[PDB]
RNA sequence: UUUUC
RNA sequence: AGUGCAGAAGAGGAGAGUGGAAUUCCAUGUGUAGCGGUGAAAUGCGUAGAUAUAUGGAGGAACACCAGUGGCGAAGGCGGCUCUCUGGUCUGUAACUGACGCUGAGGCUCGAAAGCGUGGGGAGCAAACAGGAUUAGAUACCCUGGUAGUCCACGCCGUAAACGAUGAGUGCUAAGUGUUGGAGGGUUUCCGCCCUUCAGUGCUGCAGCAAACGCAUUAAGCACUCCGCCUGGGGAGUACGACCGCAAGGUUGAAACUCAAAGGAAUUGACGGGGGCCCGCACAAGCGGUGGAGCAUGUGGUUUAAUUCGAAGCAACGCG
């Protein structure tokens, strides 16, 4: 019952869209995971894929440390 | 001991003074259960008291016994290995009782041949914060809370 | 000399030793100790005791060269290595920031031969 | 987290 | 049982390229007496500058979080990312073929790790081996080193606790509750409830079985078809013979002679260098002591022409 991201009706996740994405990573810099944010198990995969194009276009930072 | 806590042995005051904290100094300095010599020698000691600058020695009693008696302490604890200590608390009753254990600990190397000058002059010069018994305990503050830093995180 | 003013210290405690260095804001080495160097053996370098003890000893050489504010590099998942800062603490240092960076790999390569004791 | 019963 | 029409999911496979972090080595700056190691040490490395520390350079292997009783594949197994080739599965419908099906001795294909041939590669890791420790001994556990191998290509061998120790095909028999992918009805902004219906995947449970254990719509229940296998424990998956392999070896597979047992599960008691709770001058807080001196004793030892005899941790030593 645990409210998914996936209220509004956007199919593709236009692969880019930081308001989109930084909701599901750490402020370290990891993964979120699923029940931690409460989706279904189909859009964790595909935002698990989408970040995972996006760490390495520097898009998004693998390790924060410095 | 293990069950719980336990009773408390009261106690009752003197037969002129009337102080239970003079009553634990008699049933302190009492060897093998000789009390004549103890009583005799404590209020021979407030006589020498009254005489040289000294009106109420039970008030001078409690002056020594402000600044000798502690507030904080050590204990050498352990917990998964290895021996530490730490910064305690104290109960009232302890701290009397380590107050009095300090004073008659130094009350016995003096270097008078006097029995009670020793003791006289011991609780004088603790009200007047002299001799090593207020600098113990402020050697007992000293090494309080120096172990502060390895203790407050157990 | 030059009073360098500030600077980054490092901490590496592992389960049988601790070593604490004082760099410069790069930093060059500026001096350095350990459990081991202050005349310690063995087993006895495991504790947090003689990791403040090292690490003062450390910062008495260090701020004999001009040095206020310092910062904490930790490695080394070990023991003392709370000890060591607290102490560093302790005897007249300003320290603003820790950063512990213990590098973890990505399944690289292999642990040896799983001990049997 | 030392061998032995 | 199929094929067309319409959708859905997925670490199913081969080929090609690419990313970040980490360990080691190299180069250079700072830096000096230690580093590493263990229950404790020691071999080892460091004054020819180590560890540490900052910047780049090299190269090989594995892919953090995501990650879950999730998913995929006939099993072995498959998790960084991208592209090219490509197999299988499930849901609605039944216009199309009119029984085209199941199982399958010999035969053919695939097959974790270790091993073999030829050519490459070699960062960690580590059989063999060397040295240091423990022990009465230690060719072992612990520590410092260290090769073949682990990786790639092309061939070879065909084995396991390859297990759910449960062969495959099909029909029937109370429920309850989570999850993966779907499909319909209405409340409906339902895309965020509920009801109905397909498959896989867990868990608790009734008739029924079973020696109990337990199994129980994903039967070890009720029944048909087909295939493989068993007949006391040893001797032994050994000998001999036949086929395959470069070789190690694999597949098929006895008897002579021995014993009256070897076995499965479930109770009771004992035990464990297995565990969870409680108590006790057992610890902790305190007071006074023993081990120093000297003396009285009881032992052990040594000694005598005689050292009368018993008592050995708590539970022998101002004991008989």
């Amino acid at each position: 019952k645990v409210d998914y991201i996936a209220a509004n009706h956007i199919e593709y996740i236009d692969y880019k869209d930081t308001e989109l994405l930084k909701r599901f990573i750490s402020e370290r810099g990891k993964i979120l995971p699923r029940r931690v944010t409460g989706t279904g198990a189909k859009n964790q995969r595909k935002l698990t894929i989408a970040i995972k194009r996006a760490r390495i276009m520097g898009l998004l930072p693998f390790v924060s440390d410095e | 001991p293990r069950k719980g806590p336990v009773a408390k042995r009261d106690v009752l005051p003197d037969p002129i003074y009337n102080s239970k904290l003079v009553t634990r100094l008699i049933n302190r300095v009492m060897v093998d259960g000789k009390r004549g010599i103890a009583a005799n020698i404590i209020y021979n000691s407030f006589d020498i008291i009254k005489e040289s600058t000294g009106n109420d020695p039970l008030e001078v009693f409690e002056q020594a016994m402000k600044n000798v008696m502690p507030v904080l302490e050590v204990k050498a604890r352990r917990v998964g290995g290895s021996n530490y200590q730490v910064p305690v608390e104290v109960r009232p009753e302890r701290r009397t009782t380590l107050g009095l254990r300090w004073v008659v600990n130094y009350a016995r190397l003096r270097g008078e041949h006097t029995m009670e000058e020793r003791l006289a002059k011991e609780i004088m010069d603790a009200a007047n914060n002299t001799g090593a018994s207020v600098k113990k305990r402020e050697d007992t503050h000293k090494m309080a809370d120096a172990n502060r830093a390895f203790a407050h995180y157990r | 000399k030059k009073n360098i003013e500030s600077g980054v210290a490092h901490i590496h405690s592992t389960f049988n030793n601790t070593i604490v260095m004082i760099t410069d804001t790069h930093g060059n080495a500026l001096a350095w100790s350990s459990a081991g160097s202050l005349g310690f053996k063995g087993s006895k370098k495991s504790t947090p005791f003689a990791a403040q003890m090292a690490a003062e000893a450390a910062t008495k050489v260090a701020m004999e060269h001009g040095l206020k504010t310092v910062d904490v590099t930790v490695k080394g998942p070990g023991s003392g290595r709370e000890a060591a800062i607290r102490s560093l603490q302790a005897t007249g240092l300003e320290v603003t920031a820790i950063r512990d960076v213990t590098p973890v790999p990505h399944n690289g390569c292999r642990p040896p031969k799983r001990r049997r004791v």
